[PDB]
């Protein structure tokens, strides 16, 4: 249940893919539900509430499996695995947010948006950089923080010597 | 020469916090050796 | 080099004590005179001051400044006659003026960045100030926003760089070649908004048009060179990269060229047509600039400096006009031959000047473009020849339809043109020519 | 020439409560400029008690 | 501390509250902290000639106490498992906290309360929560060291922040909108150091330090008082609005120089993306800066003609007019600063 | 309310007054000073307000005189366009745009339709206001009473009384409306009140006895306007007010003598009312505990800039209130280049002062 | 686990607590009630933890007198609630 996107390379376990893809599909879809339905829609009985969970959270699975079926269809058929495979990915979402979206306009744009989106997270698997990586600098004082200090409570005697051990 | 050094450096001392100069948290256990000590002193007082 | 600077600094006193407007161009066109005779500079940098140098690249652009911003003071008589808040007026441009000559006197790529965009505010207020219409505000807001937008990602690929150089001087940064796609993305994208490129230009027709004359001359003739005078340090470094993605933007200005000379031919403002035309050579200077050879870098460098005299001065003519017919549209002004008959010889040579009319500076830069782009290949003659020929297409129907034709009808009587209007425009031409035989100095910079 | 100025039209962008008014922020006011709101004097009902007779 | 001796007390105890926190080693130490603050926040934030002034003592008060009592919560579970004020590897307990405090601070996710509650504060104490309360919530997060909960909260925070301030006309509603920003840049300079924090909000405090007095000396509460406001010297009010630009950080002016210093660490420590994001929202946060400026930068008005005259405090505008100086001018003392190297 | 005959004598502090004309009074002040000490049985707020032309000033003046009362006269334009330094601001109207034009009482009488009215009615409410404010500075700080001629709260009877006659129009009613409803909550309202009802026809004859120039010449005394003046008084202001002060009416102690007034008024008890707390008469002046008498101190002796800083109030959609902006340039210009209007009052070298390079200070409650 | 069999009861407790906390019901008193269930069931999980210390529960007194202040202020700021609006109930507050 738990796979990892990019576990394989591109052409590969597509079953592995759409779960790693639906995953964050669906918990960015309940993250933004769960504001629709109390600050903004605020649906009244237990049925409908489910109707904003499901249209806010239903057609964003569809993009996500669009993408990596596309992306994954245009690797093998393309016979490389390269950036316009996830910029011919993007458009395939784009085409669902306007069926979602009852708008020819907002499904072609936002494709572009969504394409030039995953053509640079390749560009990022393919030249070896993170988009936010581990701190390698983590700066925890001063200068002089282990100077700086104010207590007046006298510091009773120590009990470890930097010193080598005697015996 | 120096800003390509002194970065380097820099790098090592997070990587490890094995210096007192930035990347090192002074943790202090006084306050417990003064409980302990404190201690002491009560147990001496404890009696009638 | 601090001469310059600390000569501008004890000139800002000057903007509070009264009726001393006229003598702060002298002070400004005498400084240009001193700065005229300190040229002994060369490719590397030279006069050294704690990190304020110049060569001859840098050299030719602060003194083109120089001149301009004694031009504004110069043109912008009305400010002075209605007294509308002129010292405020006056401090906005020696402001302005000590931003640029740190911007291109800077000698470390992070000081050019420091500066280049803080002289923008100073720009801000000149807009909102002492514009007349009410788009100066929807106009205001795309100067600064554009340009805000693109510089700040910029910042972080200057930064990014000192983890890898050590250090921002431009002399040490040309030792090594980046090979990373969205670095080269960070330091060009962010000057060809600036240029501007054809298709990111729509800021530049709003804020000449609405900007008032001096803000016009300004905004022509220095701002869209520090956009070009960036992209000839960073190239430097960025050559690898660049021959990945030139074909991009060679190919959408050269057709970005194209394209707005037919934009100018359906204007009907002068200002537009005027800030239009901006868009077309500047479309040229980006395409030969970006071929990187020695030719179309020297070039560049030479048509920037001729291109910010001329447009500047064709913002001139624009003000005279429009600030007696009191309308901006070609409609309204028409036959001016035969109202300022005087006036209408200045609209030729300066007209003249920018479709590459000789014996001009202009013609000296445009020659070499033209050269590096046709060696960058063949098939760049087709549209090379279609921007030339269009390039004077709209020039003579901003010359022709404004002053040939039968006098409006509406118009109420208005004065004469004045001594000042005429010496104006003689200092924007008559160096543009002469430059020309010392071209040895503005040209060889590399 | 005539100069522009901001105006009163102007202005009447900033006038309301908020800048892009709705159904909803439409219906509303602009609050008191001092932005003291006195609280309003209300009625007094008091218990009652038939003290007596028994 | 502007009426009474009474008012003189809650200042103080609120400072003792807040070092009492910050200079605590364990959890536990560190919560007790926050009680004594919090009561001397809420007798300062009260007074009953406002209806709007109660309601804001209350929805800070709900709002704080169940942010100390979630925050006491996780912390006897988090030493219920570890058996220490640390935990060796950071989990879901130690999240908990995190979620606490950024509530406690009214970062992005959890900041509803902290705007739609500053509809009945004076400017005084709009300071106070803007700048003060601030100070021990973020001041613990630092020794948490979870990086996506945390890096989430910069995210939102800047585009909330931002997107929502543009719909504003309250000045008070707007500067709340505005510091979420600077909320914001604080926590992501947070998860790569503390200098450059305590250099940031200090400078962030300054800045807005400034521009509660200009609206606090003249009591403006609304956009349209700024043009209706009168002044002698249309040049003194243009240079006074010059402030905004510093809040919104643009390099000629002082205000730049934190901002400066968060994307020479944040860029050093490779977290290129998180820049992307956050110094272009700033731009949407520069722009309803911009229209707080239209009342200036434009410097001939139709105004009410009723007023020739200006009155103002000395001691406030003298102390006023001297902070504005540098927040114009203050660039060039970077060379005495030596606090970043 | 114990006259000199009742005390038998001048009026004796209970401490010496402090001096709120050149010391400030914030917090830190009030620790070492209290307020509470200074209060007697003339520590009270007296407004001797009638119809046009009733001789209050006579009046007050001699009352005030007897319950050792402090006098403010009653406010003109003469204190906003007569500087400190005794210029005539109005000499330099010809220059000004027509709508920057100086307009007066006398313009009033004479035109009064002009747009200018109801900038003209706004400043008296203005004027006041800052006065009485200035009134209560002396009362808490010194502790002796203070006599008025018209406090702001009867003001808006005029600005009522003028739209009726139509010189206003609704939307200058509105704006007025909204600076008093802004401003007016702020006060401590009068302790007493004291009103001379002369009758219409009177007063219309007191008019021509002054024979003021323009008065008698002007039509805006009409019955009309004068029967107006007198419902508004009587119905909605005295009505009001005398909720909270205690109010006496007379046909006019003006042509009557004081000294039986003064009487009437010891007869008068004012501790009565004290009894009951939530009595709504003088409620205002009800203090419980020593920090709420500094606390009203501080906000009239040091906070009242803040207090004449809530005129602002924005509104724009009313044509003859605005000032266009070309005139606004032109008349800053002019107005603040006149002699004595280069810097702030005491500082102006050309009209004499002296030691400017060692001067440091600036006064309290001073503007700018 | 040892955490299920010892410390899942008194967290499911404090969660409902919660739950409490946030529920619509007309008075403010609601959220008052509501507000010392859940200080008595911090007081609950921390007695477990300074009890695993032989001798630390004196920390009790501590938290105690803080549990006492919140809900006092907590009053309090009902009481002033009362004189400005003269009434409690949510709804009866400005939705901003
Ligand atoms: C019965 C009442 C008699 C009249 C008032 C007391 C006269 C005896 C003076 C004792 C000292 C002052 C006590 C007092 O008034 O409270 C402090 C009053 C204010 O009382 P408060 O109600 O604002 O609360 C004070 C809170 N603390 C203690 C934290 C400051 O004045 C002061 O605080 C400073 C001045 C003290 C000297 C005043 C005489
Ligand atoms: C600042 C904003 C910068 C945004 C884009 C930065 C990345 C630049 C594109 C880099 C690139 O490699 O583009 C060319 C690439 C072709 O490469 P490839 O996928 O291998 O296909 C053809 C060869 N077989 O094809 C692509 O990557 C698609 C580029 C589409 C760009 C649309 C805008
Ligand atoms: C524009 C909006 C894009 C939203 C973010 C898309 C995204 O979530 O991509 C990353 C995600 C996981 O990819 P991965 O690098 O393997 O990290 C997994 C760690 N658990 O999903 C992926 O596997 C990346 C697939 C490409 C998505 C391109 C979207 C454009
Ligand atoms: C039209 C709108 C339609 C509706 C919206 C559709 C999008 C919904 C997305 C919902 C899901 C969002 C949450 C995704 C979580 C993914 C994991 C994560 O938290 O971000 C990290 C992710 C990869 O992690 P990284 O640091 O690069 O390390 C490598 C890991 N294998 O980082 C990434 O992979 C980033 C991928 C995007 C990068 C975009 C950069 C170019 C932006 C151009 C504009
Ligand atoms: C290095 C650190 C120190 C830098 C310098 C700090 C001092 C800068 C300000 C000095 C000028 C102050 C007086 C002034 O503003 O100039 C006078 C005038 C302003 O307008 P106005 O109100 O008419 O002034 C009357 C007083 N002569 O002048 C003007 O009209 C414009 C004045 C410039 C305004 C700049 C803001
Ligand atoms: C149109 C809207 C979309 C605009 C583009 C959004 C995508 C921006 C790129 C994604 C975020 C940052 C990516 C990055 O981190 O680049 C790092 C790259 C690798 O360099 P390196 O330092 O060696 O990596 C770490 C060690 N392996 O090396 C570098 O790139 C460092 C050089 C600076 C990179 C800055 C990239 C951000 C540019 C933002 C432009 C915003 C749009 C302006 C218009
Ligand atoms: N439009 C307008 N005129 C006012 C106002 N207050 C006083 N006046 C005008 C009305 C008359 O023209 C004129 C009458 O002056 P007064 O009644 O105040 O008499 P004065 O105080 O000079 O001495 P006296 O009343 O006789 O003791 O001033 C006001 O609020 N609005």
């Amino acid at each position: 249940l738990r796979s990892k996107y990019y576990d394989h390379p591109d052409g590969e376990d597509a079953f592995g893919k759409i779960v790693a893809t639906n995953k964050y599909a669906v918990s960015a879809g309940v993250a933004w539900s769960m504001f629709d339905v109390l600050t903004l829609s605020k649906p009244q009985g237990y049925l409908p509430t489910l109707g904003r969970f499901a249209y806010n959270t239903g057609p964003l699975m569809g993009m996500a499996t669009a993408f990596t079926l596309t992306t994954l269809v245009a690797t093998n058929a393309r016979g490389k695995d390269d950036k316009i495979n996830y910029l011919i990915g993007g458009f395939a979402a784009g085409g669902v947010f306007g069926a979602w979206k009852h708008n020819h306009v907002a499904g072609l744009c936002a494709g572009l948006f969504l394409g030039i989106a995953g053509v640079i997270k390749k560009m990022s698997i393919e030249q070896g950089w993170e988009f936010f990586p581990n701190t390698p600098i983590k700066q925890y004082g001063g200068l002089n923080i282990a100077g700086n200090d104010w207590t007046i409570m006298a510091d009773p005697p120590k009990n470890w010597t930097t010193e080598k051990p005697k015996e | 020469q120096i800003r390509l050094l002194e970065d380097e450096v820099r790098r090592k001392m997070s990587e490890r916090n094995d210096y007192q100069a930035y990347y090192y948290r002074p943790s202090v256990a006084k306050y417990h050796r003064i409980s302990k000590e404190a201690a002491d002193e009560l147990e001496a007082l404890r009696g009638d | 080099m601090l001469k310059i600077i600390f000569f501008l600094l004890f000139l800002i006193p000057f903007c509070f004590i009264n009726n001393m407007y006229w003598m702060v161009q002298i002070m400004m066109f005498f400084i240009s005179f001193i700065f005229l005779l300190m040229n002994n500079f060369m490719n590397y940098w030279s006069e050294i001051s704690y990190f304020l140098g110049c060569d001859m690249l840098s050299y030719g652009l602060i003194l083109l400044s120089l001149w301009i911003c004694s031009l504004m003071l110069l043109a912008s008589e009305m400010i002075n006659k209605h007294n509308n808040y002129k010292n405020l007026f006056l401090l906005n441009i020696i402001i302005l003026l000590l931003l640029l000559i740190l911007t291109f006197s800077s000698m470390s790529l992070f000081m050019f960045y420091l500066f280049f965009e803080s002289s923008l505010i100073p720009t801000l207020f000149l807009i909102l100030g002492w514009g007349y219409q009410p788009e100066r505000l929807q106009a205001g807001l795309y100067l600064l926003f554009y340009t805000l937008l693109v510089s700040l990602p910029m910042l972080i690929g200057i930064f990014y760089l000192m983890n890898k150089i050590g250090s921002m001087n431009f002399y040490l940064m040309n030792n090594f070649m980046f090979n990373y796609d969205l670095l080269y993305f960070c330091l060009l994208c962010a000057f060809l908004v600036k240029m501007p490129m054809f298709l990111v230009h729509l800021w530049l027709p709003k804020a000449h048009v609405e900007a008032p004359v001096s803000g016009s001359m300004i905004l022509a003739g220095i701002m869209l060179k520090l956009g070009g005078y960036g992209m000839l340090r960073v190239i430097s470094f960025l050559q690898l990269m660049n021959l990945k993605y030139s074909f991009v933007w060679i190919s959408i200005s050269l057709v970005g060229g194209v394209l707005v000379s037919l934009v100018c031919l359906r204007q009907t403002d002068l200002k537009a047509l005027i800030a239009y035309s901006s868009v077309a050579h500047m479309g040229i200077v980006l395409s030969g600039l970006l071929t990187m050879t020695y030719w179309g870098l020297c070039g560049s460098y030479t048509l920037m400096i001729a291109h910010g005299l001329c447009s500047s001065g064709l913002f001139c003519l624009a003000n005279v006009s429009y600030e007696r017919l009191g309308s901006r549209s070609m409609l309204i002004n028409k036959g001016l031959l035969n109202f300022m008959p005087s006036m209408t010889l200045w609209w030729f040579l300066l007209s003249s000047a920018n479709m590459a009319a000789p014996p001009t500076l202009n013609l000296l830069g445009e020659i070499y473009l033209l050269n590096s782009i046709v060696s960058w290949s063949w098939i760049s003659m087709i549209l090379l020849s279609f921007l030339s020929f269009f390039s004077a297409a709209y020039t003579l129907y901003l010359y022709s339809f404004s002053q040939h034709g039968k006098l409006f009808s509406g118009v109420y009587s208005f004065s004469s043109g004045k001594i000042r209007e005429y010496l104006l425009m003689l200092l924007h031409w008559l160096p543009l020519n002469l430059l020309i035989l010392k071209s040895e100095s503005f040209m060889l910079w590399l | 020439a005539a100069k522009w100025y901001p105006d009163p039209e102007f202005m009447k962008q900033f006038s309301g409560p908020v800048m892009y008014p709705d159904e909803v922020t439409s219906l509303w006011t602009v609050p008191p400029w001092n932005s003291k709101v006195t609280p309003v004097e209300k009625s007094v009902r008091n218990l009652t008690l038939n003290f007596g007779p028994q | 501390m502007f009426n009474n001796s009474s008012k003189i007390l809650f200042i103080t105890i609120m400072i003792i509250g807040t070092l009492i926190t910050v200079t605590s080693n364990s959890w536990l130490g560190a919560w007790m902290g926050l009680e004594i603050n919090l009561l001397s926040f809420i007798p300062l934030l009260s007074d009953n000639n406002n209806l709007m002034s109660t309601e804001a003592s209350l929805k800070y008060f709900l709002t704080q106490v169940l942010a100390s009592t979630v925050l006491l919560f996780s912390s006897i579970l988090l030493m219920l498992k570890n058996n220490m004020n640390n935990e060796i590897n950071e989990s879901f307990t130690s999240m908990i906290i995190m979620s606490a405090l950024l509530l406690k601070s009214g970062a992005a996710p959890f900041h509803f309360w902290f705007p739609n509650m500053m509809e009945g504060l004076t400017w005084m104490n709009a300071l106070m929560l803007m700048t003060w309360q601030k100070i021990a919530p973020l001041m613990l997060i630092s020794y948490l060291n979870i990086k996506y909960l945390l890096l989430i909260s910069v995210i939102l925070s800047v585009i909330i922040g931002a997107i929502g301030g543009l719909n504003q006309t309250s000045l008070r509603k707007l500067m709340a909108f505005s510091s979420i920003n600077h909320l914001g840049w604080m926590l992501s300079s947070l998860m790569i150091s503390e200098s450059i924090w305590l250099i940031y909000f200090f400078f962030y405090s300054f800045l807005s330090f400034v521009l509660t007095f200009m609206f606090n000396i003249f009591k403006l509460f609304h956009l349209n008082q700024l043009f209706s406001w009168f002044v002698n010297s249309k040049i003194l009010k243009f240079t006074l609005f010059m402030n905004f630009l510093s809040l919104g950080g643009l390099p000629p002016f002082l205000g730049f120089l934190p901002k400066w210093l968060v994307i020479q660490q944040l860029t050093l420590c490779n977290q290129y993306f998180m820049l992307t994001l956050m110094m272009m929202s700033t731009l949407i946060t520069l722009f309803f800066y911009l229209r707080i400026c239209y009342s200036a930068f434009m410097m001939n008005y139709f105004e009410n003609n009723w007023i020739m005259k200006m009155n103002m405090n000395s001691i406030n505008y003298n102390m006023y007019m001297i902070m504005t100086f540098f927040s114009i001018f203050g660039l060039f003392l970077i060379s005495l600063f030596y606090f970043m190297f | 309310i114990s006259g000199k005959t009742m005390r038998g004598g001048p009026r004796v502090p209970k401490a010496a007054p402090y001096p709120y004309k050149t010391k400030k009074y914030s917090v830190f002040n009030a620790i070492f000073d209290k307020t509470s000490k200074r209060f007697d049985e003339n520590s009270k707020v007296i407004c001797v307000e009638g119809p046009i032309a009733a001789g209050k000033s006579k009046f007050a003046k001699e009352l005030a005189e007897e319950l050792d009362m402090e006098y403010y006269p009653a406010v003109d334009l003469d204190l906003i366009y007569i500087n400190s330094y005794g210029y005539d601001m109005r000499k330099l109207d010809p220059q000004l745009p027509p709508s920057c034009r100086s307009y007066d009482v006398r313009n009033f009488c004479l035109d009064p339709s002009h747009d200018l009215a109801a900038q003209f009615q706004i400043r008296m409410y203005m004027l006041r206001y800052s006065q009485y404010i200035d009134a209560l500075q002396h009362v808490l700080s010194t502790g002796q009473g203070v006599v008025l001629e018209r406090s702001p709260y009867s003001d808006f009877v005029f600005m009522e009384a003028m739209f009726r006659q139509g010189y206003l129009s609704r939307g200058a009613r509105s704006v007025y409306n909204e600076l008093r409803q802004n401003t007016i909550g702020e006060l401590l309202k009068p302790h007493l009140v004291i009103y001379l009802d002369l009758p219409v026809d009177a007063v219309k004859k007191q008019i021509k006895a002054r024979n003021v120039d323009y008065e008698v010449q002007s039509k805006v005394f009409s019955d009309a306007y004068l029967s107006d003046l007198e419902q508004l008084y009587k119905q909605q202001y005295l009505k009001d007010i005398s909720t909270h002060a205690e109010l006496l009416i007379y046909d006019w102690t003006a042509g009557g003598e004081t000294e039986v007034v003064v009487e009437d008024i010891e007869r008068i008890d004012f501790n009565q009312f004290e009894a009951d707390i939530h009595n709504k008469k003088m409620l205002d002046w009800r203090f419980p505990l020593e920090a709420e008498w500094c606390e009203a101190r501080i906000k009239y002796c040091h906070e009242k800039p803040d207090l004449m800083n809530y005129f602002n109030v924005p509104r724009f959609d009313v044509p003859e209130l605005v000032r266009s902006a070309d005139d606004g340039k032109v008349w800053r210009d002019v107005w603040f280049n006149a002699p004595g209007m280069k810097y702030r009052p005491g500082y102006n070298a050309d009209m004499g002062d002296e030691g400017l390079l060692t001067k440091t200070k600036i006064g309290i409650n001073q503007g700018i | 686990m040892i955490m299920i069999l010892y410390w899942s009861l008194p967290m499911i407790l404090f969660i409902l607590g919660l739950f409490c906390f946030v529920s619509n019901r007309k008075h403010l008193l609601s959220m008052l009630l509501s507000l010392e269930f859940i200080v008595l069931m911090l007081f609950f999980m921390l007695f477990i933890y300074l009890n695993m210390l032989n001798y630390e529960s004196y920390f009790s007194m501590m938290f105690l007198t803080f549990s006492v202040c919140e809900g006092a202020l907590g009053l309090s700021i009902l009481v002033s609630m009362i004189r400005t609006h003269g009434n409690d109930y949510f709804q009866s507050f400005s939705i901003m």
